[PDB]
RNA sequence: AAAAAUGAUUAA
RNA sequence: AGCGCCGUGACGCAGUAGGAAGCGCGCAGGGCUCAUAACCCUGAUGUCCUCGGAUCGAAACCGAGCGGCGCUACCA
RNA sequence: AGCGCCGUGACGCAGUGGAAGCGCGCAGGGCUCAUAACCCUGAUGUCCUCGGAUCGAAACCGAGCGGCGCUACCA
RNA sequence: ACCCACUCGGCACCUUACGAGAAAUCAAAGUCUUUGGGUUCUGGGGGGAGUAUGGUCGCAAGGCUGAAACUUAAAGGAAUUGACGGAAGGGCACCACCAGGAGUGGAGCCUGCGGCUUAAUUUGACCAACACGGGGAAACUCACCAGGUCCAGACACAAUAAGGAUUGACAGAUUGAGAGCUCUUUCUUGAUUUUGUGGGUGGUGGUGCAUGGCCGUUCUUAGUUGGUGGAGUGAUUUGUCUGCUUAAUUGCGAUAACGAACGAGACCUUAACCUACUAAAUAGUGGUGCUAGCAUUUGCUGGUUAUCCACUUCUUAGAGGGACUAUCGGUUUCAAGCCGAUGGAAGUUUGAGGCAAUAACAGGUCUGUGAUGCCCUUAGACGUUCUGGGCCGCACGCGCGCUACACUGACGGAGCCAGCGAGUCUAACCUUGGCCGAGAGGUCUUGGUAAUCUUGUGAAACUCCGUCGUGCUGGGGAUAGAGCAUUGUAAUUAUUGCUCUUCAACGAGGAAUUCCUAGUAAGCGCAAGUCAUCAGCUUGCGUUGAUUACGUCCCUGCCCUUUGUACACAC
């Protein structure tokens, strides 16, 4: 076919060199969201407040509802279990349901 | 595929030629006035070297020709 | 019944 | 006739305000092809019109010649 | 002789004292057997030079360069 | 006004040509080399050119009449076969699309190509090149570059040729080198040879556009050919087909064709089904029949073809059986067939393959071939070996891929499961087990020439239980630093493995584009090929196992028929 000539050629590769990254997408990011993986008092008077009237108790919405972590959900959801105001449905790691005792 | 010529950048060398010497039966026997004859040529000890080894003779060494051995003189 | 141009020379 | 200009490979064009020349066509040789053409690479090709001057050094500055360009050329 | 205007990306041209833009051109990828068209993306400027005023000039001032012009009438 | 029979004249039709024609065709285009009814006009290869000039007519536009110079090997007619059509009809395909799935294109890295660079960065290939040459190259391979050797210059002729024709050489320069290659002095063998002229032998030299063979493609479709007969002057055609049907030129059939051949099918391999035969400590199971260890009103294991016996269900391989769309309900030019249900292991040819026609490509390979023509080269070799380097080189562009962007996850503990393989005595192959080591590994034995051993390849994805907690985070693991090992003579340009440290882009990717219809897609690993070492590759194997669609010709193409063509180098 055509051959390019070598400026011709140097001048591409000198353009792919210069090229920047065209990132071929929309990015949008969120927002930086906290949760309180430590217990304090307040958070804790709110756990045994709140906690119970819950229809629905798992990992999850106790970190959506309460800024706290997975780990201090997984804790606490457990602690509670213990107290016994809050019965088992299902058990599985990785997955936890829970509603109202009695 | 076209390709070049070898040019070279060195001079040739040559290949060696065996020396031409006219002397190879006055060197190595002689003959006393009676007859009586002791070669002057040293022997190689190992024995597969032959008893007509005749042992050459250089600057500083013997050389066997043979089984390419080398021996000193005052030994 | 939307739009659709081009394709070097020679070689039974 | 005056006043400005210009002349750089075989052909055109680039220098610049002095430290020796670039580019494009053409030529030749390569790469591709059955072989070409186009294309690509490389090389060659300019004693910068001639002569003279100033300069350490001129294609660049100054003078002459040659050739071409442009403008000007009683008077009532 | 006197006077006026122009010079910006390869080309034609905009441009508000806060670093320059349109159209093509060019470049990369794609589609096509391939080129064009088409689609998706990028890049390109001592703003004719050299100094000055301003914190900062493409614009203002001074020169220098190269083009375009205008007046050129009464005798 | 209709009907029947006629008749003259007219516009025309249908059949066949007896005849004519180059044919298309023609009741005239017949009565024509068997050439003559009468008469008018026109043409003489294609262009120049219906042009120039003159004349004539016209208001003009232009009309009529009308050359030559020059130029050229065809231009043209009709028909045949193919090819093509933004032509028609009928079928068809996930290398086409629809509904979708998974992606690729974006990122990092691996690999191949181009280009740059280079001493060389060897080279082929551009749907049908680009993880292709089984091409994952440290030496070799190797074909490239910088150098050093050797002839493996058979044979014929001739010349040298009594120390010759010729080698080999330890030591010192010398060369990267312990190559006497070149030399520095002189020893060994002895018509084995040296030299030159013919010739021959080699060449990963060139030419695949000189060729063979092979392969790929056309082309995954259903297509291909002759004998005799028919049609045609002929090239050619019919057979070989309008319809229906099939995956199929598969059939039902129609029929100037009849009977035939290749391909398709049939065939062979392979996954399924066989309580039916043959059997088996190299496959098994069971009797616990022999002892027992554990728990205890009976289960799980250890030693079982000399510590025995029985049986082939699981396993294997021999001979077979089994499916033929069986039966039934529908539908049909009621024929080929097709759609449902019932049985059956199996009802898209049951799935998947192997083989696979005529004709061709200037397709690829001379670098697979002691396959090969011709050309070139042949001692300072384009021969062959040795050392080193390169093939990997990086401003860049592209094609296969691997790993990812995370919670349907990562990490940690545990549960715990395949199938295909392969493997040493001309020597170190597959490795149990024991011990040392964090690991990679190291050491001592064992078994296996193999349904016996590695090995139940105890693979991974997977499942459970915990840590993390939406933060480029503990996702990702690029780049880079330091050390410890294995292969190999040789690891630097890092073979690879292991430990610690560094912890980059990457937030699901523009235009665009690939593969796929059921045990399939995809996910997941394993084995084998290359292998001394090296998988991100390929060839297979199993594991977990979707969604969507049973369609259409819209796009991209294929087959048949009709048609048009100024194409045949074939749009
Ligand atoms: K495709
Ligand atoms: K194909
Ligand atoms: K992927
Ligand atoms: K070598
Ligand atoms: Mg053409
Ligand atoms: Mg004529
Ligand atoms: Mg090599
Ligand atoms: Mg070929
Ligand atoms: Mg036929
Ligand atoms: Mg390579
Ligand atoms: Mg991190
Ligand atoms: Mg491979
Ligand atoms: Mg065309």
């Amino acid at each position: 076919k055509q051959q390019l000539s070598k400026a011709a050629k140097a001048a591409a590769a000198l353009a792919g060199g210069k090229k920047s990254k065209k990132k071929w997408s929309k990015k949008s990011m969120k927002d930086r969201a906290q949760h309180a993986v430590i217990l304090d008092q307040e958070k804790y008077d709110r756990i045994l407040k709140e906690v119970p009237t819950y229809r629905y108790v798992s990992v999850s919405v106790l970190v959506d509802r309460l800024k706290i972590g997975g780990s201090l959900a997984r804790i606490a959801l457990r602690h509670l279990e213990k107290e016994g105001i809050i019965k088992p449905i299902s058990k599985h790691s990785k997955q936890a349901i829970y509603t109202r005792a009695t | 595929k076209k390709r070049k010529k070898k040019v070279y950048t060195t001079p040739k060398k040559i290949k060696h030629k065996h020396k031409k010497v006219k002397l190879a039966v006055l060197s190595y026997y002689k003959v006393d006035a009676e007859g009586k004859v002791t070669k002057l040529r040293r022997e190689c000890s190992n024995p597969t070297c032959g008893a007509g080894v005749f042992l050459a003779n250089h600057k500083d060494r013997l050389y066997c020709g043979k089984c390419h051995s080398v021996y000193k003189v005052n030994a």
